Order: C-alpha cells, then structure tokens, then sequence
C-alpha cells in the first residue's frame, strides 16, 4: 500500500506521464484526432483494415467449407422433406463433381439427419451461397458502408422425373405460380430492409433442341434485386449457410483422389466435422460482435475540440466517457479481428482439423480467378482465398501497430479523466 | 505467455546493437510480432513489426536503420539496430500484435556522445 502519490509515480513513471497528458488539451485533442484517423482505418478503409479482413475471412471460411464438401454431400427427395421415387433436382452455380451444378437425385431414402439433405434445406443453403459468391465477386464494402446493395443476384435450378414436385411454387396470396412462363414477385426481409425477388417458371420438353437430359423439365429462375451487401447482412448469410449444413447434418461420402491430400474420415455426417463448424461459427459470431462496435464508434465522434479559462480535468471532462467508449470499441474491434484469424490460422491447429485447413479449405483447384467463381474443378477445395485472406489480415494488423498504441493511449487518457471526473 | 528481451546497453552515436526476445509459443506462434520502445518522459512508441511469413514494416523514425526478423523454428524475435542516435535511447520491448496485455521487463538501450 502506497500512502501518497509521489512514491507511486517515482515507481510507475509512465503513469506520471499519463497524468501530465490528461491535464493538457493539446495532447487530449491529438489523441482525439487519432481516434478519428484509426476509426477511418477500421471502418472506412478496406484492404488496410484488420476488421474488414476478418469479416472477409469469416465469410470466405463458411463458403470454402461448402466448396470443399458439397459435391460429396448427398441430397434428394421431394418437397417438405419427403422421399421421392424418381426425382432429380439440379442446382446451378454450385461446386458439384466435375461440374458447376450439384445434382440432388437420391430416391427412396428419407431426407434427414445422417441421410440426404432435403431439397427444402438445399434451397435455403443455395440462396445464401449464391448471394455470398456474388457479393464476394463484386467485392465487399468497408464496414461503415451499411447501406450498399448488390444490384442483381440471380440463380436457377431445374426439376425432372416422374412425380418431382420441387419446382411447384406456392405464392404469398395462395395461388400456384404458372408452371410455363409464369412470373411474380416475392419480397423478404434481409437485414432490416425489403428485397424484391422475381420468381419465374419455364417448361422445356424432351424433344426440344439442346435438352442434353432428353427428359422434360421445369426450370425455376430466381432473380433477386438490390440485395443488401453490408457485413452485418453477409455475415447473416454465412450464418445461414453453415447452420443450415450443421442442422441438416446430411450424409457425405468423398471420392478420395490418390496423390492428393487425404480426407478424414472418408464418409459420415457433415455435422461430424465439429471442430471445423465450431470454428466457422465462432468466426462469424466474433465478426458480428466486431461489426457491432461500428455503431459505438459512430455514436461518439471525437472531432469536437476540448478546452475561456484553464482546463480542469475534474470538471471540464464530459467528453471523457464518449472518448473511452470509442477507444475501447476500437480496441475491441482490433482484438476481435485478431481472434478471427487465430480461430482458423493453421499455425495453431492440430491433427484432423489442421489437415482440413491446409489440405482442403486453404487451397483452390481452378486456374487465380476472381472471388465467387464456380467451375468444374472448384469442388473438393475451398476456392475462397482463405490463405490470402489470413495473410492480408496479418499484413493489415502489422500496419496497424502505431494506431493500436494511439488507441491504448487515448483509452488511458480517457479513463484517467473519467476517474478524476467522478468524485464530482 | 512470456516475454523476455535482452541485448541492450550503452553505445556511441553511429553504433549498432542486436536485440533479442524470447517469446512463448502461445504469444509467438502464427502471430504478427513487433518491437516497441519507451523513452524517458514519453509513452510507449511502436517501432517495427513482422508477420509470420516474415514481411516487416517500420515506423518512419527508424526506417532505413533498423531491421526486424523472426526465427519461427525457435520462437525468437530480433531487432538489428544501426546508426544509433541519442533519440533512440529508450527501453525496448517486444510483444505480439495486437498486444498481449502483460509486458516484458524490457531491455535498456542508451546512446550517448563519445
Ligand atoms: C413426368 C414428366 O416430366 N412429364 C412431362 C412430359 O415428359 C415426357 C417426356 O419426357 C418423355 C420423353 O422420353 O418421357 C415421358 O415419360 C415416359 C416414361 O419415361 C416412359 O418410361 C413411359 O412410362 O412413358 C412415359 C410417356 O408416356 C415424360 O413424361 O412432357 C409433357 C409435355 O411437355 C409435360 O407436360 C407439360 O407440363 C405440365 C406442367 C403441364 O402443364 C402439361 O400440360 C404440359 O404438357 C409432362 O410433365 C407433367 O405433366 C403432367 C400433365 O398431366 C403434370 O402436369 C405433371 O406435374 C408434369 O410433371 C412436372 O413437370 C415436368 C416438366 C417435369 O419437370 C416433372 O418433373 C414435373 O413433375
């Protein structure tokens, strides 16, 4: 126990320095200036921002996960999770085997846990996949840009075979959508905003030219318009994507190519990958908590100068709480960003989870194409710039070294003032 | 979760020094590492940093003169200092980025006049 302040500051002199600054408006204002500049580094920059790189990493991990395993994931049936006697249902722009389509055509077996994924769940997954791949390709906005949108996310699937009812679409009023040439408007709520969808149906007969299936089919085209592309929005689509896999927990059996890196175990249930899916869920959760600080930083602008009569840290210090909230929010953003990297960075991983990441998720088998590109060799590899993103996260963090100090200092000056400011 | 810096002391202007930091793997593994310094009268200043692949970057106050480096096999961080000036007088500390919130003892570096 120290009786008085001189003994205390002889010892911890950096503290003496801190008190000197906390009583000096020009220092306090220079810190406030910095909080502004770093704030812009996080929530306004993109490539230079740990925060941004972390959000991108989380999303990419989720997408990558599905690129790696979705060709192997079995699926089928008819609507409402029912088995089918003879229903092939094909989803376009998916990382299928030697293909840019995944075919869901497993009959008789009952969709569910340790079974095929229902077409109902596949549809849900697919939407998120298409949205995310499109956003990734367009490029993600800086964190502050929470009012942007993707002009057009479009995808189709086709239905064929006896009794296949997956392409019958029921509407908001109740009437069935006209199977041949019909066209209509869903809306839904993504994020907190309303998004028009144009659903359109189309029948193609077996005789008709270029029908490479030689069987009469129904094609459903979904055209979404003005889809929000904020972090908060896309994280939510990732969340859907991964949770839909985890919840449906379908059966998967990979064809392990010789020479390559080796999948373990070779067949099973997708929610079996518990380490990987936890990581991906945690990453998304941390990134959401990361993007939440954006609203705390905005709510406490630090531009207005502080300072008439000489400055009095005991009474002139209302701004302090705001400053502290802001600095603490920035430091949380940084730490959460770091943490997102650490969850997946294979430098810290062991055994089967590490090999998933180095062997499969981190890799790509196209020849590098822009983000969001599905190709006929996309499957069995992440194809989502994980390794690059982990690297760019680090690079961004390393170029944040100064700012991080400034944040800490601001936080500490603010704290000192709140502290003096109490008493009253 | 440990940080230990060494390799400092008293040198002459233009002199050169090699600082070492032995870091725990919890700190070091798969992390950006970096060098920090605290001068009398002032607060901890960031000096340099290096990613796990080995890409370094430096504060404008030392660019050209200092060189950061890491030995991934042995959890070791090095700052190679050249053309030292009296302004570089400080305690030098090593940490990951973003920082583990308990710091090392540091290692004193003093530049003088001849
Ligand atoms: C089941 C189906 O897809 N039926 C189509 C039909 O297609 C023919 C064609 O593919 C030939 C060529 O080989 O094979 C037929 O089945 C064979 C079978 O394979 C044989 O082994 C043996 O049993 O004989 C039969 C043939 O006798 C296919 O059936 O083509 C017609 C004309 O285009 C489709 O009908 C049109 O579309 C529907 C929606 C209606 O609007 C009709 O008026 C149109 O003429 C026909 O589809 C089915 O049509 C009936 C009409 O009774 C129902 O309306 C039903 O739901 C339709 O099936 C749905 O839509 C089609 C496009 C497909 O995607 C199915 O998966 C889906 O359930």
């Amino acid at each position: 126990n120290y009786e008085n302040l001189s003994k205390l500051l002889t010892r911890y002199s950096t503290l003496n320095t801190l008190i000197k600054l906390s009583a000096d408006p020009s220092a306090i204002n220079a810190a406030r200036e910095n909080l502004g500049a770093s704030a812009k580094n996080l929530i306004g920059d993109t490539k230079n921002s740990p925060a941004y790189q972390a959000v991108l990493l989380a999303i990419n991990a989720a997408v990558g996960f599905w690129n790696v395993l979705g060709y192997a994931t079995q699926c089928g049936g008819n609507a409402n999770g029912q088995e089918s006697t003879s229903s092939t249902t094909i989803f376009n722009n998916e990382p299928g085997y030697r293909s840019t389509s995944i075919t869901c055509s497993l009959n008789r077996y009952k969709p569910g846990y340790y079974g095929p994924m229902s077409i109902e769940n596949f549809k849900k997954l697919n939407e998120a996949y298409q949205i995310l791949q499109t956003a990734l390709n367009k490029g993600l906005p800086a964190l502050k840009e929470n009012n942007g949108t993707i002009k057009d996310v479009t995808y189709s699937y086709i239905c064929y075979g006896e009794g296949n009812n997956n392409c019958e679409i029921k509407l908001a009023d109740g009437q069935k959508l006209q199977q041949n040439g019909g066209s209509e408007t869903t809306t839904q709520t993504i994020d907190g905003k309303t998004v028009s969808t144009t659903i359109s149906s189309k029948v193609v007969d077996s005789t008709a030219a270029d029908n490479t299936y030689k069987q009469s089919y129904t094609e459903i085209t979904n055209a979404l318009k003005d889809v929000p592309d904020s972090a908060q929005a896309l994280l939510a689509q990732a969340s859907t994507l991964i949770n839909t896999i985890n919840t449906a927990c379908p059966y998967f059996s990979v064809t392990n190519k010789s020479g390559g890196p080796q999948m373990e175990p070779t067949r099973g249930k997708l929610c079996g990958f518990t380490e990987e899916i936890s990581a991906i869920q945690k990453m998304i959760t941390d990134a959401q908590e990361l993007v939440n600080q954006t609203s705390v930083i905005n709510e406490h602008e630090q531009s207005t100068p502080v300072g008439g009569k000489p400055f009095n840290p005991f009474t002139d210090a209302s701004f302090a709480q705001g400053m502290l909230a802001n600095a603490s929010a920035q430091a949380k953003m940084l730490n959460l960003a770091h943490q997102v990297g650490q969850t997946i960075n294979p430098d810290n991983l062991t055994g089967t989870f590490k090999n998933f990441v180095t062997g499969f998720l981190a890799t790509c088998n196209n020849k590098g194409s822009p983000p969001g590109t599905v190709t006929t060799q996309t499957f069995a590899s992440g194809c989502a710039y994980v390794e690059q993103t982990i690297t760019n996260l680090n690079n961004s963090i390393a170029h944040f070294g100064t700012q991080e100090q400034q944040i800490q200092q601001a936080e500490n000056i603010a704290d000192t003032l709140v502290n003096f400011g109490s008493h009253h | 979760v440990q940080l230990q810096e060494s390799g400092g002391g008293l040198v002459q202007p233009g002199g050169s020094l090699r600082l070492s930091c032995a870091a725990s793997g919890s700190i070091f593994s798969g992390n950006v590492m970096g060098w920090y310094r605290q001068a009398p009268g002032k607060l901890r200043e960031w000096v340099a940093a290096i990613t796990p692949q080995g890409v370094p970057n430096y504060a404008d106050s030392v660019k050209g003169r200092f060189t950061i480096s890491r030995d991934n096999a042995k959890n070791m961080l090095y700052l190679q200092m050249s053309s030292l000036k009296p302004e570089d007088t400080a305690l030098y500390y090593c940490n990951r980025l973003p920082n583990y919130r308990s710091w090392g003892q540091g290692t004193q570096v003093t530049v003088s006049s001849h």
